[PDB]
């Protein structure tokens, strides 16, 4: 019989083999391979005004990442030189073009529509396949995982879409209005199309379409769509009795159409009222082929199939008002389909492709009409070949993927890249988000549905109102990729089920669906869930398809489609698990692979809906006969940060949350490329230490290779009240030699800029004569050529590239860039390079040395968190009697009320782990037991309690109670006081409200709301409220005339007060006010609102 | 000699003086030249004043600053309908006549209307509804009752368009499309006597004034334009916008000379009334909304005014402050409660000016001879003709010397200093506090220990905010109004709030605990710590072996109390009511019983208190507590606050000695229940899953009995929580009896210090039962939520109770539904935050105004009278005691034992 070692060492090579980004890397590769054709073909080709003239798309193809030199020459380029160069890793997309002249194709001529950014080791990038001493060379990190894209310098991530499943029937109620809805999110070449069949109270069918103001007769458009004869009508609809009535009902009640022309021409009626006989009814004929399901084909024959469908979500509404079905939950991750890079990406692709072609029209008719037809047909592929800009299509792309405003309205879609540490990059990777807005409640959304076992952690989820609409993928994942629709279709044909249009669904027969939509009838389905089951273990079929089938409905449903999230099980067979022992001991060997086993039959991905039918085994041990599956390894539910957590099962669910949480944002050797890479913020810790209690899972993973933290000496006592309310107190002693010692990078960034006109910047010491010349002092490091020397210590406003910018809005304006206000730190490192424009581009960094300080935030792997409250010097720490001096003390009131026992079974171990020279296990699930880290302190020579006795720092006699002590792992978090603290005594101002400026680097202000202002209202101080608000901010002074109220306009010339409007000099008077009060009076008086002041004395 | 604006009185403009507030007419439809130098009669025209350096405008001269900015104009070829007035439009001309323009109502019911309208005009309400109802009654009649014309009736779409069907053969009544010219017509002839029957007044709103004519140009400085990193000079899309209008009316302008077919001016005309709409509100219902190039719609002049960034608030309600800081908090016990650590970085910065007078020359002088660069020194002196200069290391000698009276110096802050100290959000009338300042050497701010409840504050990486007040008025109203020891009363309740928070609790157990002695020497130290002014020790209570003197920890504490306190009531801590029983029967046959006798019937869970001596009793939460600390609210009720102050700065540092140097932990054994424990939790487990299961069985076979509720299957879930809450207690009570006092996390939650037992019975016993939205986990697959069981079962264990304890380790079943269970928690907080804030928001600016007069009535700011005595009874709710007008027990208990004693 088998352990749950042995699953571990089967579970251990996925990962081993697949890789923790493969969600990526795959959908990329796929659409690599395929969607750019796809697309093309699509699109089809060019028909321009031309006589006689047309051009007929071919094949597309990638070429190498390369980067056109400002330079004539083309070379090589490696992601190192464009993160350094600001560049754009990206590959020139090469398309064939076929000139079709007299109805004549010619040869092709090959031309370059732009370049395509590269996704970062895939199939088609440059660090494919290469061992790590080449990567080593090439000057990347060999455990970077890749799957990002580096746009203009930066790296941006395409976050996973949460998206509802498309081309499928979802039923919901609405009581409002008592109607019964059933909606379909049809898909075709990117476009989305909402059609909803909805039953009132009145028991009629009326039909949603896009472009339609108002809803139709179901009947009604049913007609439109041919089909005429209400028997046929009623045959579509179904064989029940009562659903035959209520369609008689619905033909009774609309019996006014009877001809499809009749229908035609209301639904001309409706979608374009007002206008010409012949204009209505091609724009009911054009809405009615390409808005009513058009995944089902928009061309015109295609009328019978899309009126089938709409007969069977009919139904379907009907069987739902009887009750016979119940409400389908949305959140149910069957009916949920993730958006991967690649269908993102083809979608941008499409919308810059149909830009390209409109304007190569253009371009070629435009040439055609100014030229004559001698020089155009005279040499077609210099004309083909220069009428193309391929900058249309590649500026469309990078600015997509640099903002992420996707075009469609979709926001967030590429988020920059976080590079904290090792979790926080492999983190961000596997996110998945819910396009819902945030705002809302949405109780519903955010929950933790059932169906995410193994798909989704359920403990990593972000704290404020992004909880529960931000999840990351479980360790045990698997996001497919789709396979060739019509293949599955002959397939599934040749299995036996007669086609739809053959016969009528007969309650004795099972309807079969094929990615939702309907393709056929049988009789046994059973049997045939049973032969599609057994050709896909044997392996005659693809590992992608899944088959399901409920009872109660008789219906089979076949998914073949892309962005399923599926979770490998092992296949049990009369009671009895067909992963064997020697199975695992060929996996050991090496001698066997995860695929293989995938192969073999021995175990098999389920997705939400196979799921439903299948009855799993959580423990090896469990099996009965009734079990279908066996769980792998019940620990791999969780995301990738929540492993960290040693013993997670014993903590609070909120505590264990926050540290997940809090785990992407600890001090680490985050990456070995952290002294050549150019990066806005980092941190780098002196001593990382791999934890004592450790999950088996980050040996296997890499975490271990990159720790974030150290190994404290923890004791839990009361200390002069200075480690109170999640506070902690930190020896000075400890400190001093090397304890949570950290360093702070930081990369400035300068360009020569090249203005139009000759007009350039340049790099120089700014003599005294430059306006904005700021004092000498700031320029005393600075080399002849304007650069700042390395290893020199800079204290803030100090410059570090001098540059000089042209007088143009006999001068030179000083544009240097210096430290900012509030930091400090030793020059790093100085890197000159050549932009991609052909100017000069220069990056500076400059590390800062953090000790430990008061204020410092700490924080431990079960949610503790806490500020340094006091440091001690060690002769004033107690000390146990076995020799230990504490190097971190925790107050006792924190464990209760916060529910973390895991801390304290942690801290146990930790320290039986150093007596015992071993590190301890602290897996998830299958982790040592605490009674056993119990028996072996004791074993030890030490209290099995943890206990120990110690002796008061300062007294020097013994504590009356026996105290608590261990090893525990902490963090240091990067909030970091110094980089907190914020002052402002006078400042700048803003230019339209005059007011302080916002934000630590300008020398902004704090904020005094409206709530501040009702407080201090509460406590009663007027002139204190004055004093805050008016006094040291806008002050200002009117003179306003004392009858029209008017704003009395002084003239300087004359030196003479006067109102303008009203031509009064008599009695003008000088009055105290804000200048937002003033801006506000200007702004009613822009438009007609005219306030008139009356004035009064005091 | 200054005024003030007593009043204002809005209006609408008019084309009059539209025309004679402008400076210039801009008709050139371009912003900018060649290296500056703003077009003339253009968008950005120096008439209007000027923005950028170097420049003066002409109308009033001066630098950028100085020019306060002029107002513009440009008169429009052809009139269009303002869009705020639309509807009030649209009104008017549906009940006026077309013919006369006069209202289409009788003269008698004009008459009973102007009656009623000056009655009691000052409502709104009322004058609305009396406006709609002649609306109403205009528009249902069809001829003018004093001209025989067929009022046509008049249609409104919502971007301002109105076409009334104007009469058509055979009464056809063809909807003519009407012009702003037309309807300017219309509403000219309209008289003034029956303009206030309308809902507006003859002299600051006319009819005729509602249809523009000639719109204004905003000032320069009211639209900056902002230089790019290329020098662009991109402008406020106001800028954009009036470019626009100024294009096209221009065109309309030369097409209409030009005489050219109508369809084309009619086109025009509608293109420039769209682009005003957009002017005037780019949001506007029924126009598309005018983006920039970037797919970015303009931010007009309506949602300038509006939004949380708008102009109104966020911009004059809050703005960004000077003379203000912000860094994270750390405690700090050794300081006084009204005392803040302020880093010595900050007092560098931030500054107070002071006014040199004869006291304080010395300190002023040597200050400024320190310079800005020593602690103690200032930064900037102002001389008396008011010219500011700065300090530096050249002329600090100078400056020192030529200070004298009338000087101001803009000094480094100092110990003693007052300061306001705020935490965000700030929810109540505690959040802003102030504080004397102290200075520090470290980076972060210093806050007592005691004060946190008030800021609801941890140091767990909070941040706070600082504000010195600059004016010597604002000094003495934070001074005497704000601070700290005058709001340890609650506003909200009557009760402590600024009182002892987890170890002062806990280490007050410990000290006067039965049982607790100490020595000499930790007597004398702990007392010294504490800071009491003693200066010999009391007799010793009781000597222990080898003849050392020993003390009572009551003793200790009594030396804390004052001379003449008498208080007895019941703590937390009581267990056995017969001893309390006996105790006050005591006290109360004579109120003073000799103390022997209360010392021989002491008992902890009856805390008395005997003129300052404490003879039986232990300290718990309900002494000084942060919700009802009695001897706080006595002490600060019969005394005064700088007692009370007193009293908390040497209580809360006794028991930290006492907790620090006697030791206090808690540990992984603190759980170890003995196995008759464990046994009798596990039988109380499988006999309620055994009921659990008998109940689901009765209801599979139909013999469930209905309860009140509707639903059979709500009838089993009820009856199922039921029993799975009632084994949860059970189990906890057992798991606290087998729980004894000295385990220190069962002093932590008893004496109410932190946790309570529901912590205890979830890390010992159970966790229990699991559930969303007050019903157990059902989401998930059909029938299950989880895959790992049978469809159709409703087990306890199949649908979220968990039969395991947080020692004894989850399964993971039980792990994903205690996660689900805390998802709901999680967002449950996320989304009260916000509904609670909109609600205070709207609470807020409902009562914001309403105050107490001199008369102890409440009024509105109008003069209307909410309560003709506040509260009803005229008392603080801050003074009473606990909600109650006057104690009077208590009052009468502590006057006779005054008097007799
Ligand atoms: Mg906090
Ligand atoms: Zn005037
Ligand atoms: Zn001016
Ligand atoms: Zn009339």
């Amino acid at each position: 019989d088998v352990t749950p070692d042995d699953l571990w060492i089967v579970m251990e090579s996925y990962w081993q083999e697949k890789g923790l980004v493969r969600q990526h890397l795959d959908s990329y590769n796929a659409f690599i391979e395929r969607g750019l054709q796809e697309v093309v073909n699509e699109f089809g080709g060019i028909k321009p005004d031309i006589p006689d003239f047309e051009v007929k798309f071919g094949k597309i193809r990638v070429g190498e990442p390369e980067f056109q030199e400002p330079h004539g020459q083309r070379k090589p380029l490696y992601p190192m030189d464009a993160r350094i160069r600001n560049l754009t890793y990206a590959a020139p997309l090469y398309l064939e073009m076929i000139p079709v002249i007299k109805g004549v194709e010619q040869d092709p001529v090959e031309v370059r529509i732009g370049e395509l950014p590269i996704m970062l080791k895939s199939k088609v990038c440059r660090l494919y396949g290469l061992s790590d001493e080449e990567l080593i060379k090439l000057g990347e990190d060999p455990k970077d995982p890749g799957g990002y894209f580096i746009i203009n310098g930066s790296e941006r991530v395409i976050v996973s879409i949460e998206d509802i499943a498309p081309n499928r029937t979802l039923v919901e109620k609405d009581e409002r209005q008592e109607k019964y809805i059933a909606k379909v999110f049809s898909y075709r070449h990117g476009y989305r199309a909402l059609v909803a069949v909805e039953r009132r109270k009145d028991g009629i069918l009326y039909v949603d379409i896009p472009n339609v103001p108002k809803p139709v007769k179901f009947v009604y458009v049913m007609r439109a769509l041919g089909l005429e004869r209400d028997k046929d009508i009623v045959e579509a609809v179904g064989n029940d009795p009562e659903v035959q009535q209520i369609m008689f009902d619905n033909l009774e009640d609309a019996s006014d159409i009877t001809t499809q022309q009749e229908a035609l021409e209301f639904i001309g009626k409706l979608v374009a009222p007002g206008q010409a006989r012949e204009y209505r009814l091609k724009r009911a004929e054009y809405v009615i082929d390409n808005n009513l399901l058009p995944h089902m084909g928009v061309s015109p024959e295609d009328r019978i199939k899309k009126a089938y469908y709409l007969g069977m979500m009919a139904l379907k509404v009907i069987e739902l008002s009887l009750g016979r079905r119940p409400e389908d939950d949305k959140d149910h991750y069957a009916n949920k389909r993730l958006r991967l890079a690649g269908d993102l990406l083809k979608d941008l692709f499409r919308v810059a492709f149909s830009q390209l072609v409109k304007d190569i029209q253009y371009q070629m008719t435009k040439t055609y009409q100014r030229k004559g037809d001698k020089y155009t047909f005279g040499n077609i592929h210099r004309f083909i070949r220069n009428s193309i800009r391929p900058d249309v299509l590649t500026e469309r792309i990078e600015h997509a993927l640099a903002t992420g405003a996707w075009p469609g309205g979709r926001t967030g879609v590429s988020q920059l890249l976080d590079r904290t540490n090792y979790m926080s990059t492999l983190s961000h990777l596997r996110r998945v988000t819910s396009p819902l807005d945030r705002e809302q409640p949405h109780f519903e959304a955010r929950d933790l549905h059932g169906t995410h076992w193994g798909r989704i952690c359920p403990t990593e989820t972000p704290e404020g109102p992004n909880c529960g609409l931000v999840k990351n993928l479980a360790l045990m994942a698997q996001i497919t990729t789709a396979v060739p629709e019509e293949e599955i279709r002959e397939y599934l044909m040749s299995l036996g089920i007669v086609p739809i249009e053959v016969r009528r669904p007969d309650p004795t027969l099972w309807r079969v669906y094929l990615n939702g939509v309907l393709i056929g009838t049988i009789e046994d389905g059973k049997a045939l869930v049973q032969r599609i089951r057994q050709d896909r273990r044997s392996g005659k079929i693809s590992d992608v398809i899944n088959v399901a089938y409920y009872e109660d409905v008789k219906e089979v449903y076949v998914n073949s489609d892309d962005g399923r999230v599926r979770r490998p099980l092992i296949i049990v067979e009369n009671g009895v698990p067909k992963l064997t022992k020697e199975h695992v001991q060929a996996v050991k060997e090496g001698r066997l692979k995860w695929s293989d086993l995938i192969k073999m039959g021995i175990i098999e991905y389920l997705d939400a809906e196979e799921e439903e039918n299948a009855y799993v085994a959580m423990w090896p041990w469990e099996v009965t006969e009734e079990h279908t599956h066996l769980e792998l390894m019940p620990a791999a539910i969780l995301g990738l940060p929540a492993s960290l957590v040693p013993y997670p099962e014993h903590n609070a669910a909120p505590r264990n949350t926050y540290g997940a949480g809090m785990a992407k944002q600890s001090l680490g050797l985050g990456w070995a490329n952290f002294r050549i890479r150019v990066d806005t913020r980092g941190h780098l810790l002196h001593y990382p230490q791999i934890p004592l209690v450790n999950s088996r899972i980050m040996k296997a993973v890499g975490y271990e290779d990159r720790p974030a933290g150290q190994n404290f000496v923890v004791a839990v006592l009361a200390y002069q009240g200075y480690n109170m309310e999640d506070a902690i107190i930190i020896n000075k002693a400890s400190i001093e030699r090397g304890l949570a010692r950290s360093t702070f990078f930081r990369t400035y960034e300068a360009e020569e800029k090249k203005y139009l006109g000759g007009q350039t910047d340049k790099f120089e010491i700014p003599d005294p004569t430059v306006r904005g010349y700021r004092g000498e002092k700031y320029y005393r490091n600075l080399d002849e050529d304007g650069l700042i020397f390395p290893e020199s210590k800079v204290e803030g406003k100090d410059v570090l590239v001098g540059r000089t910018s042209p007088p143009r809005f006999q001068e030179r304006r000083e544009t240097s860039v210096a430290v900012r206000p509030s930091e400090k730190g030793v020059v790093d490192k100085v890197i000159i390079t050549e932009t991609g424009d052909g100017t000069k581009l220069v990056k500076v960094t400059v590390r800062d040395l953090r000790i430990p300080e008061l204020g410092d935030k700490f924080a431990s792997r079960h949610g503790q968190k806490g500020v340094i409250g006091l440091i001690v010097p060690q002769e004033d720490m107690p000390w146990t009697e076995s020799g230990i001096v504490p190097d971190l003390i925790v107050n006792p009131h924190g464990i209760p009320s916060r529910m973390t026992v895991g801390q304290l079974i942690e801290a146990i171990g930790g320290k039986v782990a150093s007596l015992k020279g071993r590190r301890v296990d602290g897996t998830a699930f299958i982790g040592e037991p605490e009674e056993k880290l119990r028996k072996e302190l004791e074993e030890l020579g030490f209290k099995h309690t943890g206990r120990e006795i110690m002796y008061d720092g300062i007294t020097g006699k013994r504590l009356e109670a026996d105290i608590f002590i261990g090893v525990i792992y902490y963090q240091r978090l990067h909030h970091m006081v110094a980089d907190k603290i914020h002052a402002r005594s006078r400042g700048p101002v803003q230019v339209l409200t005059k007011q302080p400026t916002e934000g630590r680097a300008r020398e902004g202000g704090l904020r005094f709301g409206e709530m501040e202002r009702d407080v201090l209202v509460g406590h009663g101080a007027a002139m204190l409220l004055i004093e805050r608000l008016l006094e040291e901010s806008d002050k200002t002074e009117v003179w306003v005339c004392e009858n029209c109220g008017h704003i009395a306009l002084e003239d300087k010339r004359r030196r003479r007060v006067y109102c303008p409007v009203c031509g009064e000099e008599e009695r003008i008077s000088k009055v105290e006010m804000s200048y937002a009060f003033k801006l506000l009076l200007d702004e009613l008086k822009a438009m007609v609102i005219r306030p008139k002041l009356n004035l009064s004395e005091r | 000699m200054k005024k003030v604006i007593g009043s204002i009185e809005f209006g609408i403009l008019s084309p009059q003086e539209i025309r004679k507030m402008s400076a210039v007419e801009v008709t050139v439809p371009d912003t900018y030249d060649d290296d500056g130098y703003p077009i003339e009669g253009g968008v950005m025209d120096k008439r209007m004043g000027v923005i950028d350096p170097g420049l003066r405008c002409e109308t009033c001269g001066g630098r950028a600053g100085e020019c306060p900015g002029h107002f513009g104009h440009i008169e429009l070829a052809r009139p269009v309908i303002h869009v705020g007035f639309a509807k009030t439009i649209y009104r008017i001309l549906e009940s006026t006549c077309r013919e006369c323009g006069r209202i289409k109502l009788t003269d008698e019911e004009i008459e009973e209307y102007m009656k009623k309208i000056e009655l009691a005009r000052n409502r709104r309400s009322e004058f609305n509804e009396i406006i709609k109802e002649i609306h109403k009654k205009a528009k249902e009649r069809m001829v003018c009752p004093h001209c025989g014309a067929p009022q046509y009736p008049i249609k409104f779409e919502k971007p301002t368009i109105y076409w009334e069907i104007r009469k058509d053969e055979q009464g056809n009544e063809y909807r003519h499309r009407l012009m702003p010219t037309e309807v300017r017509d219309w509403l000219e002839k309209i008289p003034d006597k029956d303009l206030p029957l309308l809902g507006l007044d003859p002299e600051k709103s006319r009819p005729e004034w509602m249809v523009l004519t000639v719109l204004p140009v905003p000032p320069v400085t009211a639209r900056p334009s902002i230089t790019l990193e290329t020098g662009i000079r991109a402008e406020d899309d106001l800028t954009h916008k009036l470019v626009d209008i100024i294009r096209i009316n221009n065109r309309l302008k030369q097409n209409i000379e030009a005489g050219a077919p109508q369809l084309i001016i009619e086109d025009l005309w509608d293109l420039l009334q769209y682009h005003v709409t957009t002017y005037i509100n780019n949001e506007a219902p029924g126009v598309p909304p005018a983006k920039h190039k970037s797919g970015r719609p303009l931010k007009t002049l309506a949602q300038r005014l509006k939004g949380k960034e708008g102009r109104f608030r966020g911009n004059l309600s809050g703005k960004r402050v000077n003379f203000s800081a912000r860094t994270v908090i750390s405690p700090d016990p050794m300081i006084s409660i009204n005392e803040v650590g302020v880093p010595v970085e900050v007092a560098m910065e931030l500054t107070v000016p002071e006014k040199v007078t004869e006291f304080n020359i010395e300190r002023l002088r040597k200050m400024v001879l320190n310079g800005p660069d020593k602690y103690p020194g200032a930064n900037y002196v102002i001389d008396p003709e008011g010219r500011r200069r700065r300090i530096m290391d050249s002329n600090k000698e100078t400056l020192a010397n030529q200070l004298d009276i009338g000087w101001t110096v803009e000094r480094h802050l100092m110990d003693g200093d007052i300061v306001l100290f705020n935490r965000q959000p700030s929810l109540h009338r505690m959040s802003i506090m102030a504080h004397r300042v102290r200075v520090m050497p470290y980076r972060t701010f210093r806050l007592n220990l005691a004060v946190c409840p008030p800021y609801n504050a941890d140091f767990d990486g909070d941040e706070m905010n600082l504000h010195v007040p600059q004016t010597e008025e604002a000094q003495a109203e934070a001074r005497i109004l704000m601070e700290v020891q005058n709001h340890i009363i609650s506003p909200r309740y009557g009760g402590p709030i600024i009182g002892g928070i987890q170890d002062h609790i806990s280490g007050g157990y410990l000290l006067t605990r039965e049982g607790a002695y100490f020595t000499r020497d930790e007597v004398e130290q702990m007392l010294m710590f504490a800071g009491v002014d003693i200066t010999e020790l009391p007799e010793p209570d009781k000597y222990d072996e080898n003849g050392n003197p020993l003390w009572s920890g009551k003793t200790i504490f009594s030396l804390l109390l004052p001379e003449d306190l008498t208080v007895w009531y019941r703590n937390k801590l009581c267990d056995e009511p017969e001893r309390c029983e006996a105790l006050e029967k005591l006290i109360e046959e004579k109120l003073m019983p000799d103390p022997e006798e209360v010392r021989k019937l002491a008992y902890d869970g009856f805390v008395y208190i005997q003129n300052g001596k404490l003879l039986s009793g232990a300290i718990d939460k309900k002494a000084y507590g942060r919700e009802d600390g009695i001897i706080l609210d006595l002490i600060v009720r019969e005394y005064g606050v700088e007692r009370a102050r007193q009293f908390l700065d040497q209580v809360t540092k006794l028991t930290i000695w006492v907790i620090t140097h006697k030791g206090f932990t808690t540990g992984i054994d603190d759980e170890d229940l003995p196995e008759e424990a464990r046994d009798r939790i596990r039988e109380i487990i499988r006999e309620a899953e055994e009921r659990v299961n008998k109940l689901i069985e009765a209801y599979k076979r139909g013999e469930l009995e209905p309860l009140p509720g509707k639903s059979l299957e709500d009838t089993l879930e009820s009856l199922i929580m039921a029993v799975l809450a009632e084994a949860r207690d059970n189990a906890g009570a057992v798991a606290e009896k087998y729980l004894g006092m000295d385990n220190h996390t069962v002093i932590m939650a008893k004496t109410g210090a932190r946790g309570k037992i529901l912590n205890i019975t979830q890390m010992a016993a159970l966790l229990g039962q699991q559930s969303i939205r007050g019903k157990r986990l059902y989401r998930g697959f059909r029938g299950r939520v989880l895959s790992h069981f049978k469809p159709g079962d409703l087990g306890a264990r199949a649908k979220g109770f968990v039969v395991n304890s947080y020692k004894s380790g989850l399964t993971p079943q039980e792990y994903f539904f205690h996660a689900m269970g805390g998802r709901e928690g999680l967002v449950d907080t996320a989304v009260r935050t916000a509904q609670s804030g909109y609600m205070q928001r709207r609470l807020i600016n409902a009562l914001q105004d309403l105050k107490v007069e001199y008369d102890g009535t409440v009024r509105s700011p109008e003069g209307i009278i909410v309560q003709f005595k506040y509260g009803e009874d005229g008392v603080d709710p801050m003074k009473s005691w606990r909600g109650k007008t006057v104690d009077v027990d208590r009052i009468i208990v502590r006057t006779l034992l005054k008097m007799r004693g």
